[PDB]
RNA sequence: AUAUAUUUUAGUAAUAGAUAAAAAUAUGUACAGUAAAAUUGUAAGGAAAACAAUAAUAACUUUCUC
RNA sequence: GAAAGAAUUAAAUUAAUAUAAUGGUAUAACUGUGCGAUAAUUGUAACACAAACGAGUGAAACAAGUACGUAAGUAUGGCA
């Protein structure tokens, strides 16, 4: 006798981010083999094409006119916003850092170059 | 020979060159060419054969089809017909072509390039198109001064500034460029050229300097900054260059208002808008408006919302951009600004 | 053995040196990397001998 | 590479920008090589083609007297077919390729002043297959190319590999070159005049030769090169000698325009027609 | 090193190539490319004019044998229907050949067949 | 076994520095069947040609207009239609 | 026309185009483009070597012209 | 009315992807070409995915240096 007694695991694919989920930076929103959801806004994609959360908002997924026969996960940086965003309309931008209140890190912070 | 007449045509469509005029213009191919300066380099130099006859043929069939659509032009009665009629007459004319080639378009000579006359113009515009136009449609797209200060551009009118004031040297600014805060101390210098016919009596311009990238820390994001904002300004095709000369005290909505960049808030994007004002009929002369000193802020400044109310049309654009450096700490000293915050590296 | 390590040593005399690997009769491996001993990109060499595949040297002169 | 997805951002404004003009890198290849400036100039019309102002004078008014059809309308050609939407399985369905192809067929246009048929192209197709065993002998073929067109041949290379012909991928095997314009038509003038009439017994062009729509071809033996003046006046400088495919191409609807339109510049045509 | 034939092929291949056989490239001076330009630039129109006129003329050609067909068909069908064929094997004869450089010996043949 | 031109490193034309191949070209006189002569450029130096056998003495291309010569030599005496009808007897085949 | 001297040419070798599905540098970046099959043909060529051809132009810009 | 350009629409990922099979890829990840041969670099890597541990995977950001690009930027090996 001969057996076909052989076969890898399953690689664990599926969406890990879902729709209205609060996100963080550098968490990933989705394993896939190819782009079968692009990046959208606000949202990078690595090697294996993992969508990861460039900035802290909220996942969602969605289409845009743009690119018509591509499916899109972005990230709004609020609940507020429905993420394929007005084309026209500037960019919600986030800021994202703090002001050295304190004396003696500005004075630091001035010196480094 | 329409082309040899000057008696209604201006004088800028002959070559001021008379020897260059002369070359152009012989019998046979004995003469050297004026561009070679040097003596040795014109004894080498040799032009194609037969050139000078073909040339002179060229020119006659030419000369006749301008004569020809001279012919319409003045019995043409709306404007830009006319003028068009007249681009097509004299275009294919070698003088102006030489004229626009050969000769600086930026800082033109009124007499050699005159964009009173409008082939030169047509010309000059068609040269703005091949290049510098583009360039600038690319850096308005690619540093997103468009969709985040205000909405499209159609490029019209080629804007160029500089800072002739601050340090002393001489350059026209490349859109996105990065420059120091020492460069960019005092205010800017503009020169809005006009392609389009357009009434140069009646028709006023503004033009508004906007920083969208100023932080606002209880938003948690960015707002606009009205860094310089002029209004009801005077263009003439020739007479285009903005300067305290020109503009009035009464002109200045917002007075110059220098690049201060905070440490570690980043690159901040200062892109100059020019609008030309709405142009009302049966009025006679410069029809001004008035801007309420009070309502628009220059702390928060939403730029389509003020264009909006003024009803203004953005015909050109131009883009530096500017960070943090050691000089401008004596920048808010020298213009009395509060001593500037400093923000963590992070991004956090 | 198809594919050999070698060791490729830093230029700038730090001793700094990275490893490599190559196939066995592969041309002469330089590479230019960053030295943090130095803190800039230097020339890196293969600090022992071998032999190589002796490519015949190309001649853009046109002889004969 | 972080990553591999490919996807171009939307712009704000209309403006079409030429990426080539806004760099410095290439200052010659931003004139066209119609500019005198350009290293790539060529004088074009250097000479009244001949060939092509009696097709101008005499043939493309008698052309448009014979093709013209009285209230002709337009034959649309087989095109890929929608289905009927009786199921909803239809519904982002690709289309039923046509009827009898598998590719889709042109629209054949009736005959006006605009589209008339005339000349467009000639390619002379040698594939020399000696130079399986020597590649010498396709640099022969291509310099006899050359010698008869004036024009420089591109090399053929062995796209295919096979056991029975001796016939290996990637191997450079005799020489094409595509004439336009007055090279062309002084070419086809040559054919008419010199070449074809020398060929022994030359009935003509087959009838049923050519494309569906507008392209007509035939071949000369390593014989009927020998005619040629440039190779005739040297036999001792060309020992060997290839045969060659001459692909002419038309601005024709159909094949059988396309053959009246060679008739008109002197090509015999024999055989049986479809 | 080579034989005969590799070296007649080596001289064949040479006439083909451009190595060392080319000139100097074809400078002008500023004046003298303007009217380059010039002639150029008047030719091409012409040239336009020349192609204008011919399309116009064979425009006006198909308008005449529409107007002739009409009426042909108004007047009487037989002749329309005659008119009117499927001219496919039509072939010009072999006497209007091609107009030379210089006329032969014989002008005219005033005899045939 | 495979007969070859080995090639040597190529030579880099640079991008706009490419230049069209104009080959050297005679203006030549081809001289047809009859005395109608066309100019044509070729590369062969020859500025005249004169033809023998062309489209203008084809019977294709106008339908409404040496052993044999040795043999023709060498039997002249006799001269050899008359002659044909004396040596034609169709009953033996 | 011919002699000597001093030079110059002839080492004859392919890409001529930002080349684009013959083969060849498989990682970077910048710019650009589109394959395949099947069908109709064509010198040896044949089911199977190579080359050609095979969906639609409404609107827009420029040019010439009635 | 004609010529040229810009192109758009339809179709296609059946070819091609160093290599299995699957998913992805013409907006090309496929192919050609210039430069290059550098990022098949150096210290800190949060946060996620996965996950008994040992390991494995994606990776923002900070700092040093490099290559290409007019620029925007991209590159810490290869469509996965
Ligand atoms: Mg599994
Ligand atoms: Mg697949
Ligand atoms: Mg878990
Ligand atoms: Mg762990
Ligand atoms: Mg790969
Ligand atoms: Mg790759």
């Amino acid at each position: 006798s001969r057996t076909s007694m052989k076969d890898s695991a399953g690689r664990r694919l599926g969406p890990k981010k879902y729709e209205g989920q609060d996100v963080s930076t550098g968490e990933i929103i989705m394993r896939q083999r190819g782009t079968k959801f692009y990046p959208g806004e606000n949202v990078g994609i690595g090697k294996d094409h993992s969508i990861f959360a460039l900035e802290p908002g909220v996942v969602r997924y969605y289409l845009d006119p743009f690119h018509p026969k591509r499916k899109f996960i972005g990230v709004a940086l609020r609940r507020d916003l429905k993420l394929p965003s007005p084309h026209f309309e500037p960019t919600v931008r986030r800021f994202g850092r703090f002001e050295l209140t304190n004396k003696r890190a500005a004075y630091k912070e001035e010196n480094s170059i | 020979h329409i082309w040899s007449d000057f008696t209604t045509r201006p004088s800028s469509l002959s070559i001021q060159s008379s020897k260059v005029k002369n070359y152009l213009f012989q019998k046979k191919a004995s003469l050297d060419p004026p561009s070679i300066s040097r003596r040795s380099n014109r004894i080498k130099y040799s032009p194609p054969e037969h050139i000078d006859e073909i040339f002179r043929m060229s020119y006659d069939f030419l000369e006749q089809r301008s004569s020809k659509f001279y012919e319409l032009a003045n019995k043409t009665k709306n404007p830009l017909k006319k003028d068009a009629l007249l681009i097509k007459a004299e275009i294919n004319n070698p003088e102006v072509q030489y004229n626009f080639q050969f000769n600086n378009k930026l800082n033109n000579v009124k007499d050699i390039i005159d964009y009173d006359v409008p082939v030169y113009r047509h010309l000059g515009k068609q040269h703005w198109e091949s290049y510098g136009q583009m360039l600038l449609m690319q850096r308005l797209e690619t540093l997103a001064a468009i969709p985040d200060t205000l909405p499209t551009l159609v490029p019209r009118a080629e804007v160029n500034i500089k800072f002739p004031f601050s340090t002393g040297v001489n350059k026209w600014i490349e859109p996105g460029e990065f420059l120091s805060s020492n460069v960019t101390s005092m205010r800017p210098i503009f020169k809005i050229q006009e392609y389009e016919l357009v009434n140069v009596e009646k028709q006023l311009y503004t033009v508004l300097i906007v920083n969208p990238d100023v932080p606002d820390l209880s938003n948690d994001s960015f707002k606009t900054a009205l860094c310089y904002g002029l209004v009801n300004i005077n263009l003439t095709y020739n007479d285009n260059l903005i300067d305290p000369r020109k503009f009035h005290s009464s002109n200045i909505i917002a007075d110059y208002l220098p690049p201060v960049p905070e440490k570690n808030a980043g690159k901040q994007r200062f892109v100059v808008w020019v609008f030309r004002q709405p142009l009302i009929e049966d009025k006679q002369g410069p029809n001004m408006l008035e801007i309420d000193r009070k309502e628009l802020s220059r702390d928060d400044f939403d730029i389509r919302q003020f264009t909006k109310k003024y009803n203004l049309t953005a015909i050109g654009a131009h883009i530096w951009r500017s960070e943090w450096d050691a000089k401008v700490a004596a920048v808010r000293e020298k213009y009395g600004l509060p001593p500037g915050r400093v923000f963590s590296r992070v991004r956090r | 053995s198809k594919n050999s390590v070698i060791k490729l040593l830093s230029t700038a005399a730090s001793g700094y040196s990275r490893y490599i690997s190559i196939k066995k009769g592969a041309p002469l491996v330089t590479q230019v990397r960053y030295d943090p001993v130095v803190k800039r990109h230097v020339l890196f060499k293969e600090a022992k001998k071998r032999k190589v595949a002796e490519r015949k040297p190309l001649d853009f002169l046109r002889t004969a | 590479p972080k990553s591999a997805c490919s996807l171009v951002k939307p712009v704000h404004h209309l403006v079409k920008i030429d990426k080539s003009k806004l760099s410095p890198r290439f200052p010659e290849l931003k004139y066209d090589k119609s500019d005198i400036r350009s290293p790539g100039f060529k004088p074009k019309d250097t000479h009244a083609d001949r060939l092509n102002d009696h097709y101008l004078n005499t043939l493309q008014s008698d052309l448009l007297l014979i093709n013209y059809s009285h209230n002709a309308a337009v034959v649309k050609g087989l095109k890929q077919r929608a289905w009927s939407g009786d199921s909803p399985y239809h519904l982002n369905r690709p289309p039923k390729n046509p009827r009898g192809s598998k590719a889709q067929l042109p629209d054949i246009h009736p005959i006006k002043w605009s589209n008339i048929p005339g000349l467009e192209s000639v390619v002379i197709n040698c594939f020399v297959r000696e130079a399986r065993e020597n590649q010498l002998l396709a640099i022969t073929a291509a310099l006899q190319l050359q010698q008869i067109t004036g024009c420089k041949p591109h090399p053929i290379f062995s796209k295919n590999d096979v056991p029975t012909w001796k016939l290996r991928k990637g191997h450079q095997m005799g020489a094409k070159v595509e004439l336009k314009g007055k090279e062309m038509s002084q070419f086809l003038s040559t054919l008419t005049e010199i070449v074809l009439p020398r060929i022994r017994e030359y009935k003509g062009i087959s009838n049923q030769s050519g494309n569906r729509f507008g392209g007509i071809s035939f071949g000369l033996t390593a014989e009927d090169i020998k005619f040629f003046p440039e190779i005739d006046a040297n036999q001792d400088s060309w020992p060997k000698t290839f045969g060659m495919h001459i692909n002419i191409n038309t601005s024709a609807q159909l094949d059988y325009q396309a053959r009246t339109l060679l008739s008109g510049f002197q090509f015999p045509f024999f055989g049986e027609e479809k | 090193s080579l034989s005969p034939l590799a070296q007649r092929v080596v001289t064949q291949l040479s006439v083909m190539s451009a190595s060392r056989k080319q000139p100097k490239l074809l400078k002008l001076a500023r004046e003298d490319l303007i009217k380059h330009q010039t002639i150029e630039k008047c030719w091409s129109i012409y040239q336009q004019q020349q192609r204008e006129r011919r399309n116009l003329q064979l425009e006006l050609q198909y308008k005449s044998i529409e107007r002739s067909m009409n009426l042909l068909q108004e007047l009487s069908p037989r002749l329309f229907e005659a008119a009117n064929a499927s001219e496919k094997g039509k072939r010009f004869p072999m006497e209007m050949k091609v107009p030379t450089d210089f006329p032969p010996n014989t002008l005219w043949h005033y005899n045939f067949r | 076994t495979r007969i070859t031109l080995p090639r040597r490193p190529a030579k880099k034309i640079q991008l706009g520095k490419s230049r069209p191949a104009i080959y050297h070209q005679f203006n030549v006189k081809m001289e047809l069947s009859d005395g109608s002569v066309v100019i044509r450029r070729s590369q062969y130096p020859k500025g005249e040609i004169r033809l023998i056998q062309d489209q203008r003495n084809n019977p294709l291309w106008n339908p409404s207009r040496g052993s044999l010569d040795r043999f023709n030599k060498r039997y002249s005496s006799l001269f050899s239609t008359v002659e044909l009808s004396e040596e034609n007897k169709k009953k033996t085949q």
